[PDB]
């Protein structure tokens, strides 16, 4: 299936409290594997996945230096955006970036992306074509023009089609035991009494990987999508995920409703009842 | 591997 | 942008008093990123708590995971206390092992 290498970057100014907080968290699919935190005791790029032990000391030195360099460019960016937006030096502001690439099952590039945001709102983003930029406002229009004269898009495209793709292939390889595994979910339903002869039925799915899963509650063959309560799939602390979906049904009518769990680790979908 | 030497904003 | 965090507390496996486990406090959909998260055992702060799985959603709001290993007992209560500018006072979400 497709695989992705994604980096979530954040720069937060802390007026009066010193230098801005700078962080980089990397992901291969749904697995955190590297991280840099400027507030760290000793700021260095560090492994977050066991399989990263295969990288030599030279890897960590290069990435750490890059991060420090990226930290500096973003300190300036924070100052700049204050000018663009005509804001005061005393406020805290944030810059967020999503950078990455995805490959098919055969390892070829499916797509690349890079998006920036200021204070929680879109700023500038590379277009699908990997050649043009799209600004969200006039301030971003200034950055767009600067980037066009500098040749940023050509430079970034080189990274997304080359480095990004090549290193993604390598990570998947060194960590295939982890990244290419499939933990099948384990499901179960719980019952909860409610006022007015009603009950809350909750269907749980635990310990699965990849994160992609489908939980549905049914009645008379039809899936009760509109009548479902549901949480976003969540990391459970050990590299696996969990999720639940609930439906409030009439007391004494519970047995009709069934829970269906769809996941790649289930050749045939799970079907449960309370 | 991360991107570097990016044009400032 | 200012968004109030959604706090979810849950364990890795169904609890069994005596069996080791992992307790999680997933704080999601918040902005700005400044936030203080504490996990508490019997009203007291747990020391060895790891923060991981940080990411943003499509709308740019933050997601962070706090987790620690623990072994459930029928008399121990666990909670997650979060503080963020969008709230008047710290919010404490308790672990409901019957959920």
């Amino acid at each position: 299936g497709p695989h992705s290498l994604r980096y979530f970057v954040t720069a937060v100014s802390r007026p009066g409290l010193g230098e801005p907080r700078y962080m980089e968290v990397g992901y291969v699919d749904d697995t955190e594997f590297v991280r840099f935190d400027s507030d760290a005791e000793n700021p260095r790029y560090e492994p977050r996945a066991r399989w990263m032990e295969q990288e030599g000391p030279e890897y960590w030195e290069r990435e750490t230096q890059k991060a420090k360099g990226n930290e500096q460019s973003f300190r300036v960016d924070l100052r700049t955006l204050l000018g663009y937006y005509n804001q005061s030096k005393g406020g805290s502001h944030t810059i967020q970036v999503i950078s990455g690439c995805e490959v098919g099952s055969d390892g070829r590039l499916l797509r690349g992306y890079q998006q920036y945001a200021y204070d929680g709102c879109d700023y500038i983003a590379l277009n699908e074509d990997l050649k043009t930029w799209t600004a969200a406002d006039m301030a971003a229009l200034i950055t767009k023009h600067k980037w066009e004269q500098a040749g940023e898009a050509e430079r970034l495209r080189a990274y997304l089609e080359g480095t990004c793709v090549e290193w993604l292939r390598r990570y998947l390889k060194n960590g295939n035991a982890t990244l290419l595994r499939t933990d099948s979910p384990k499901a179960h339903v719980t019952h909860h009494s409610r006022p007015e002869d009603k009950v809350t039925l909750r269907c749980w799915a635990l310990g699965f990987y990849p994160a992609d899963i489908t939980l549905t509650w049914q009645l008379n063959g039809e899936e009760l999508i509109q009548d479902m309560e549901l949480v976003e799939t969540r990391p459970a602390g050990d590299g696996t995920f969990q999720k639940w979906a609930s439906v409030v049904v009439p007391l004494g009518k519970e047995q009709y409703y069934t829970c269906h769990v769809y996941h790649q680790g289930l050749p045939e979908p799970l079907t449960l009842r309370w | 591997s991360r991107d570097h030497s990016r044009t400032p904003m | 942008i200012q968004k109030t965090p959604q706090i979810q507390v849950y364990s890795r496996h169904p609890p069994e008093n005596g069996k080791p486990n992992i307790l999680n406090c997933y704080v999601t959909q918040f902005h700005p990123p400044h936030i203080e998260i504490q996990m508490l055992k019997n009203g007291k702060k747990i020391p060895k708590v790891e923060m991981s799985d940080m990411s943003f959603s499509k709308d740019w709001s933050f997601y962070i995971l706090a987790h620690t290993e623990f072994t459930p007992t029928e008399t121990d209560t666990y909670a997650c206390r979060v503080k963020h500018d969008s709230m008047a006072e710290p919010k404490t979400v308790y672990w409901d092992r019957d959920m």
